[PDB]
C-alpha cells in the first residue's frame, strides 16, 4: 500500500528516469488493481485520479514515438486503461455516475481532436460509458450523434485525399483520417442504438444518405482496372497494381463490410427507408467480393454471413440477374488458401440455398451452369461428406426444376449427366474400401488406448500408408481428426443412402420426358408404357456403369435365406429393394441387353458379399 | 472433323484393350503421340464452350477419358522417360485436359514404389530443378511436383524403420546440400513483390511441409544447416497469411523440440503465439504448443529455489492484459489443463483467477458442450493439484482461501444440478461428465481434504429448494408417470442429481447436524418419499457398487436413520407408508418398509396385513397370470 501511496504523491506533485518510473508505477497500479478495482474506497482514488489525468490530457497532442513522446504515451494508455478495465458496471453502488459529465466532455473533445492510437481507446471508452452511465447521461447524445454523423461526411473527403488526391520516423495523423475509426464506429453505433430509444427515430433518416454514400464509394485505380478489364471481356480480381497504399486499400474494404453489416442490421425493420437504394446492393456486393484483398479472409467471412443476414430477409428476387455472375469461383472464393482450406462449404451452401429459393425464375444457361457447377463440387476430396451430401441433395431437388425446360434435349441430356455423376461418385467411393476400414480399427484401437497424443516419431506406432495417403504423410495437421470424431465408414454409409434416395426421385423425373413420336408403341402390356424410352448408345453405358457401381458399395455393411434376422439387417435390405426398383422403370429391351452383358459380373460379385 | 475425330480415338482406344499381344509397339511413336494431343486439346476446347452440335455431346465427354486413358498407357511403357511425364503434367495443370485417375495410379506403381534407391534421387533433382525457380512452370505445376516429390520421402522413411540405427542412403550430401541451396540458403530479397501471382500459398505450403517431414524424421541429418533452417523458418514467419505463419510456427516448434535454441527466440516465438486470437488455425497452434511447451524447462531453466519464471509470468501477464476476450481465455485454459504438472508449482497466482474464471467461463443459462469439458476440466486440474499436494506432503505450503472453496463447491453444486446427462439407475427405462462430475464432489469433501468445511455448509437451500419444492416439479412428481406430457425428462434428470448430490453430502455431515436439522430434511423429502416413479425410489433408497464407480455412500434413508438414537421421523415414515400403501401406491411402500426393517423389524407387525393383502391381491397374481399367458403362447 506505501508504494501505491508514494506513486500516487508522486503523481501529485509532478504538475526520463522520472518519467519512466512514473509510466511503470502507473502500468503496475493497472495491471494490479484487480486487488483494488471493486471496494468502498473506490470513490477516493476516483476522484484523486481524474483531475491529474484531466489536466495531463489538456496538453498538445504529440505525434511522435519515441523517447519521452513514448513515455507519455505508454502513459496515457496504460492510464486510460484504468476507465475500460474498471467495473462499470450499472450496480447500485456505482460512485462515477456522479462525476461524469466533465470527464465524458472532456473525452469527447480528445476524440475530437486526438490522433489514431488515442481516438480508438477514446471511443471504445465512450461507448462502455454510454452503455452503463446513460441514467443522466442521456442529454448529451446529440452531440455523440453529431460527431458521427461528421465522420460519416467527411469518410468521402478523406478517402479522396488518401486514394485520388494522393515506423518511429513516421508522423502520426490526425484520428478525423484514419479508416480504422470509421470501421469501429457502426458497432459503437449499434451499441447506442440499443441501449436508448429516444434518438433513434429522426437520426436513421439523416444516416441513410450517409450510408449510401459510403457504399457507392470507389477507387479509380480499381474503377479503371475494372473497366479496362471488361473491355477485354474478362473479370480482374484482387488489388489493382496502381494502388501505393495497400494497408489503405484493406482498411478501406474493412470499413466497407463494416458499413454492410450496419446495413443489414438496420433493414430489420427500418427497410422502408432504404427502399429506393436496392437496386445497387447486388452490384455493390460482386464489387466489393471482386476488390476484397486476397489475405484478408476474415473481411470475406463478415461479408459472407451478412449475405446471409440480407438474403433470409426475403429480398431474393434482385439478385437474379448477378446469379450467373456470383457462380464464377474466381470472383466467390478468390485466390486465398485459407479461404479455400476454410469457408467453401459456407459460401456454397448460402449460394445453395438462394439457387434453391428462386429456382423457379431460372433461364436455361443459369440452369446448366449451376448443373456443372456442383457436380464438379460433388467430386471433391473434402476430408468429410457434409459438403458432398449438401451438393448432392441441391442437384437432386434441382433435378425435378430441369425436367420443366422447354427443350427436351437439353433435360434428358441434364439428367444423364446427373446420372453420370452419381455413378462416378459411386466408383471414387469403392476405390477407397480398404483405406476407410483401416482407418477405422485404428480410431477404434486409439480410442481404446486413452493416451494424450503427441507429434513426434514412436517405434510402437509404425507409419503404414498406402495408395489413399499420398498426400496426407506430412506432420503439419491442418484440423485434427480427433475434434472430429468422424468414423469413414459410418460417413460413406450415410452419403451411399442419400444418393439412393434420390435416385429414384431422378429417374421418376426423367420418365417424364419422352419426346413424342419418337418411339413406336403400337403393341406394348401395360406394365411397359409410362417407362422411359429412347437410349442411345452412350447411355446404355452410363445405365451399366451406374448398376455395376452402385452393387459393389454393398460391401460397407460387411443359409441365404436368413428367416430372422441374421447377417444382414433390415436397412441393408431395404437399400437393396430400393436400388432394384430403379431399374424397373426403363426400355425392356434396355434392361435385357444392359442384364445379359451384367449377369457374370454379379455372379462374380456375389462371391463377396452374399447378401447380394 | 470432330465427328471423325471422335471415331478415331474409339477406335484407338479400343485397339490396344488386350495388351497382353506385342500390339502395342505402335504406342512408341511421337509424332502420332503430338498429334493426338493436339487433337485432343482441340476437342477440348470446343466441348469448353457449348459450340458442339447438340448431338455430339456424350461421345465426346466419353472420348475426352478415352484420350486421357491412352496417354497414360502409354506413359506406362519406358516409365523412366520421364519428358513425357513432365510434358503431361504440363498439360493437365495448364487447363488442356482432363484429370484421370489413371495418372496417379501410374505415378503411384511406377515411380514411388520403385524398387530401386536409384531413379529416385534423379526424380528428387528435377522435381527441385523445375521448382528451383527457372520460371517456365506455372504454379499449379510447382505444386503438383510436390505431390510427387513428398510421398518418395515417405515411402522411403517407411521402408528403413527398423532397429540397427538405418541410414537414408537415398539422402545422400548432395540431395540434402541440394535442398539447402534452392530452397533454405535462398534468401528472398522481395517475396512479398512475388505474392502477385496466384497459387503460390499452395507451393509455400507444400515446401513448409516437406520441411517439417524432413526434420521430424531426420533431425540427425540437419546438424550442417540448422543455421540456414532457422533463417528461413524465421523469415517465413512474416508471410501475411495465416496458415502459412502458423505453418511456419510449427516448423520452428519442431525445431525447437529437436534441438537446442537460446531461450531468447523460445521466449518470443512462446509470448507472441499465446498473444494469438484468430479463430483460424486454432489447431496449428495447439500443436505448437504441445511440440514446444514440454521441453520449455530445458530450454529456460531457473535458479535453485526461484519460484517466479519469466514463462510462468508470461501466460498470467496476458491473463490480466486481454482479459475482456473471452477468447483469449478459453485457449490459455485449453493450453493449461493439458500440463499440470509444469503449472503445479506455480498454482499460487493461478488457483484463484481459475476460481474466479469458472463462472464466466460456463454460463448457467445455457452454455455450450465445449465449455462444459472445459469448466470440469480446470476443475479436474485444481483437484490434482491438490492431490499432488497431499501425496508429497505424505511422501506453511500454499492453500486456497476458505471463500474460493465454497465458491467452488456452491458452483460445481449447481452445475451438476444444471447437467444435462441423467445418472445411471437400475431402474432406467431402454454419462461420462455426471460420472466425472460425482466422483470429483465425492473426493474433495474427504477429511483430509476439503472435507473439514462440511460443518459449516448448509444444505444449498436456494439450489434444493428451487429444485425439488417447486410446484411445477412437485405437481410433476405427483403426476403419473404413464402419461408423457408430464413427463419433462430435464426437469426428471434435475431431481436424480439433486438427490445424488444430497445423499453425497449427507454421507459425510454430523449425526448432530441431521438431528438438529430433521425438520429441513423432512420438508424437502416429503416430496419425493411419496413419489410412485421407480427412479425416484431408487435413487433415495438404492446404493450399489456398480454404478456408484467405486465409491462406499450409504443411501440417504439408511444415513438418516442410523443418526436417529436407538422417534418423530421412524413415525413419519410409517405414516406415509401407510398411506401409501392404503392408497394402492406399492411402489414407495414396499421400499419405505423395506427401509424400516432393516432399521428397525419391530415396526411391521402393524404393516404386515397390507403387505400381505397387495402380495395376495396384484403382485403375485399378475406375475402367474403374466408367466401362464407365455405358456399359453
Amino acid at each position: 500500500m506505501a508504494t501505491s501511496l508514494i506513486e500516487d504523491v508522486v503523481k501529485k506533485l509532478s504538475v526520463y528516469t522520472e518519467l519512466k518510473v512514473k509510466a511503470e508505477a502507473a502500468c503496475a497500479l493497472r495491471d494490479s488493481l484487480d486487488h483494488y478495482t471493486a471496494g468502498p474506497a473506490y470513490p477516493a482514488f476516483l476522484k484523486k485520479v481524474m483531475p491529474v489525468f484531466i489536466h495531463i490530457l489538456r496538453q498538445q497532442p504529440v505525434f511522435q514515438t519515441t523517447g519521452e513522446q513514448g513515455h507519455m504515451q505508454k502513459l496515457r494508455n496504460c492510464i486510460l486503461e484504468i476507465l475500460h478495465r474498471l467495473p462499470t458496471s450499472q450496480t447500485p453502488p456505482e460512485h462515477f455516475e456522479p462525476y461524469a459529465h466533465e470527464i465524458v466532455d472532456l473525452l469527447l473533445e480528445l476524440v475530437r481532436t486526438d490522433n489514431e492510437d488515442n481516438v480508438i481507446l477514446c471511443v471504445k471508452i465512450l461507448s462502455d460509458i454510454m452503455r452503463h452511465q446513460h441514467k443522466i447521461m442521456s442529454g448529451k447524445v446529440q452531440t455523440f450523434l453529431n460527431l458521427i454523423q461528421e465522420l460519416f461526411e467527411q469518410l468521402d473527403k478523406v478517402v479522396r485525399d488518401q486514394l485520388d488526391n494522393t515506423q518511429a520516423n513516421r508522423l502520426l495523423p490526425r484520428g478525423m483520417y484514419s479508416f480504422k475509426v470509421l470501421a469501429e464506429c457502426p458497432i459503437i453505433v449499434v451499441s447506442i442504438f440499443q441501449v436508448h430509444r429516444s434518438a433513434v427515430t429522426p437520426n436513421v433518416k439523416a444516416f441513410v444518405p450517409l450510408i449510401k454514400s459510403a457504399l457507392l464509394c470507389q477507387a479509380k485505380a480499381q474503377d479503371q482496372a475494372h473497366r479496362e478489364a471488361a473491355a477485354r471481356g474478362t473479370i480482374h480480381i484482387g488489388v489493382s497494381p496502381n494502388i501505393k497504399n495497400r494497408a489503405a486499400f484493406g482498411d478501406f474494404i474493412t470499413a466497407q463490410v463494416k458499413t454492410m453489416s450496419f446495413l443489414a442490421y438496420l433493414l430489420r425493420q427500418y427497410s422502408s427507408q432504404l427502399s429506393d437504394f436496392l437496386p445497387h446492393l447486388p452490384d455493390i456486393i460482386v464489387r466489393l467480393l471482386r476488390d476484397c484483398p486476397r489475405d484478408k479472409s476474415s473481411a470475406r467471412k463478415e461479408l459472407f454471413v451478412a449475405i446471409r443476414h440480407i438474403i433470409n430477409f426475403n429480398f431474393r428476387k434482385i439478385f437474379l440477374p448477378k446469379i450467373d455472375e456470383l457462380l464464377d469461383e474466381r470472383t466467390l472464393v478468390g485466390d486465398g488458401l485459407t479461404v479455400h482450406e476454410t469457408m467453401r462449404p459456407l459460401a456454397y451452401s448460402m449460394l445453395a440455398d438462394l439457387i434453391h429459393h428462386v429456382r423457379d425464375q431460372l433461364s436455361p444457361e443459369q440452369i446448366r451452369k449451376t448443373v456443372e457447377v456442383y457436380t464438379r463440387n460433388l467430386q471433391d476430396n473434402f476430408p468429410g461428406t457434409s459438403f458432398q451430401t449438401m451438393s448432392a441433395k441441391l442437384l437432386l431437388n434441382m433435378a425435378e426444376c430441369i425436367a420443366r425446360l422447354p427443350n427436351k434435349v437439353d433435360a434428358r441430356h441434364y439428367l444423364i449427366m446427373i446420372l453420370n455423376a452419381i455413378a462416378d461418385k459411386f466408383a471414387a467411393m469403392n476405390r477407397q474400401y480398404p483405406n476407410a476400414v483401416k482407418l477405422s480399427k485404428q480410431y477404434a484401437q486409439q480410442a481404446a488406448k486413452n493416451v494424450p497424443e503427441t507429434y513426434l516419431a514412436d517405434k510402437e506406432n509404425p507409419p503404414d500408408w498406402d495408395e489413399i495417403d499420398i498426400f496426407n504423410a506430412t506432420p503439419i495437421k491442418i484440423s485434427n481428426p480427433r475434434d472430429r470424431a468422424a468414423d469413414p465408414v459410418v460417413d460413406n454409409k450415410f452419403l451411399f443412402r442419400n444418393l439412393m434416395t434420390g435416385l429414384k426421385n431422378t429417374f421418376y423425373q426423367l420418365k417424364s420426358c419422352n419426346i413424342p413420336g419418337a418411339v413406336d408403341l403400337t403393341g406394348a402390356p401395360a406394365h411397359w408404357t409410362d417407362v422411359a424410352y429412347g437410349f442411345t448408345a452412350e447411355e446404355v453405358k452410363v445405365i451399366a456403369k451406374l448398376f455395376r457401381e452402385g452393387a459393389y458399395v454393398f460391401r460397407y455393411y460387411e443359409y441365404m435365406a436368413n428367416f430372422y434376422m441374421v447377417s444382414s439387417s433390415k436397412e441393408e435390405k431395404e437399400l437393396l429393394e430400393t436400388f432394384a426398383t430403379v431399374f424397373h422403370c426403363i426400355d425392356p429391351a434396355t434392361f435385357h441387353e444392359v442384364f445379359q452383358q451384367e449377369i457374370p459380373r454379379l455372379y462374380e460379385m456375389i462371391h463377396e458379399h452374399t447378401a447380394l | 472433323k470432330f465427328i471423325a475425330i471422335i471415331n478415331t480415338i474409339n477406335m484407338l482406344d479400343a485397339l490396344c484393350q488386350f495388351p497382353t499381344a506385342n500390339s502395342q509397339s505402335w504406342l512408341d511413336n511421337k509424332e502420332h503421340i503430338e498429334w493426338l494431343k493436339t487433337v485432343g486439346k482441340e476437342l477440348e476446347l470446343q466441348q469448353k464452350k457449348n459450340s458442339l452440335t447438340p448431338n455430339l455431346r456424350l461421345p465426346a465427354h466419353q472420348a475426352s477419358e478415352q484420350l486421357m486413358n491412352i496417354l497414360t498407357k502409354a506413359l506406362d511403357r519406358n516409365p523412366n522417360d520421364l519428358d513425357a511425364l513432365f510434358s503431361l503434367v504440363e498439360g493437365i495443370t495448364s487447363d488442356d485436359f482432363r484429370e484421370t485417375p489413371a495418372l496417379l495410379s501410374h505415378i503411384y506403381n511406377k515411380i514411388i514404389r520403385s524398387d530401386s534407391i536409384d531413379f529416385w534421387r534423379i526424380t528428387i533433382l528435377r522435381c527441385l530443378d523445375i521448382y528451383s525457380g527457372k520460371t517456365a512452370s506455372q504454379r499449379m505445376k510447382w505444386y503438383l511436383l510436390h505431390n510427387i516429390v513428398n510421398p518418395i520421402i515417405a515411402m522411403d522413411v517407411m521402408r528403413t524403420w527398423d532397429d540397427p540405427n538405418k541410414a537414408s542412403r537415398l539422402l545422400d550430401r548432395t540431395v540434402i546440400d541440394s535442398i539447402n541451396t534452392k530452397i533454405w540458403k535462398v534468401n528472398l530479397p522481395d517475396p512479398q513483390e512475388d505474392l502477385l501471382q496466384p497459387r503460390v500459398d499452395h507451393t509455400r505450403m507444400e515446401v513448409l511441409q516437406l520441411s517439417a517431414m524432413l526434420v521430424k524424421y531426420r533431425h540427425a541429418l540437419l546438424q550442417d544447416a540448422r543455421k540456414d533452417f532457422i533463417k528461413f523458418a524465421w523469415t517465413y514467419i512474416r508471410l501475411d497469411d495465416v496458415i502459412n505463419k502458423h505453418a511456419a510456427y510449427v516448423v520452428i516448434g519442431y525445431f525447437i523440440a529437436h534441438y537446442e535454441t537460446p531461450a531468447k527466440i523460445v521466449s518470443q516465438i512462446y509470448f507472441s503465439l499465446l498473444k494469438t486470437n484468430q479463430n483460424e488455425g486454432r489447431a496449428l497452434v495447439t500443436q505448437a504448443l504441445e511440440l514446444m511447451a514440454p521441453v520449455m524447462p530445458k530450454r529456460c531453466p531457473f535458479p535453485p529455489g526461484d519460484r517466479n519464471p519469466v514463462w510462468a509470468l508470461a501466460p498470467r501477464r496476458i491473463l490480466a492484459e486481454e482479459s475482456q476476450n473471452v477468447q483469449q481465455m478459453t485457449a490459455i485454459f485449453h493450453y493449461l489443463v493439458r500440463h499440470p504438472d509444469l503449472f503445479y508449482d506455480t498454482r499460487d497466482k493461478f488457483a484463484m483467477l481459475i476460481i474466479q474464471c469458472l463462472r464466466k467461463v460456463a454460463s448457467p443459462p445455457n452454455p455450450s458442450n465445449d465449455n462444459r469439458k472445459l469448466a470440469l476440466n480446470m476443475m479436474w486440474l485444481i483437484w490434482q493439484w491438490e492431490q499432488r499436494r497431499v501425496e508429497s506432503k505424505l511422501s506453511a505450503e500454499f492453500q486456497i482461501p476458505s471463500v474460493g472453496r465454497h465458491k467452488m463447491i456452491r458452483y460445481l453444486v449447481e452445475f451438476i444440478a444444471q447437467l444435462n446427462e441423467r445418472y445411471p439407475l437400475p431402474s432406467a427405462r431402454p454419462n461420462e461428465l455426471c460420472k466425472k462430475a460425482t466422483a470429483l464432489l465425492y473426493n474433495l469433501l474427504q477429511p483430509q481434504y476439503w472435507g473439514d468445511l462440511v460443518e459449516e455448509m448448509d444444505l444449498f437451500p436456494n439450489v434444493t429448494d428451487l429444485v425439488l419444492a417447486g410446484e411445477k416439479s412437485a405437481t410433476l412428481l405427483s403426476a403419473d408417470p404413464s402419461d408423457p406430457e408430464k413427463c419433462d425428462d430435464k426437469l426428471i434428470t434435475s431431481i436424480i442429481n439433486t438427490l445424488q448430490v444430497v445423499r453425497i453430502v449427507l454421507h459425510f455431515k454430523s449425526d448432530r447436524w441431521i438431528l438438529d436439522n430433521m425438520p429441513q430434511i423432512q420438508k424437502i423429502l416429503e416430496k419425493c418419499l411419496k413419489s410412485a416413479n421407480p427412479e425416484i425410489q431408487d435413487c433415495l433408497h438404492m446404493a450399489d457398487r456398480k454404478y456408484d464407480g467405486d465409491r462406499d455412500v450409504k443411501p440417504t434413508i439408511k444415513r438418516i436413520l442410523d443418526a436417529v438414537p436407538e422417534s418423530e421421523l421412524i413415525a413419519w415414515l410409517s405414516g406415509i407408508a401407510t398411506e401409501s400403501m392404503a392408497a394402492g401406491n406399492y411402489v414407495s411402500g414396499i421400499n419405505i418398509l423395506w427401509s424400516l426393517g432393516h432399521r428397525k423389524p419391530s415396526i411391521i407387525d402393524q404393516h404386515i396385513p397390507a403387505i400381505m393383502r397387495s402380495l395376495q391381491s396384484k403382485l403375485a397374481r399378475d406375475h402367474v397370470s403374466h408367466y401362464a399367458a407365455l405358456g399359453h403362447q
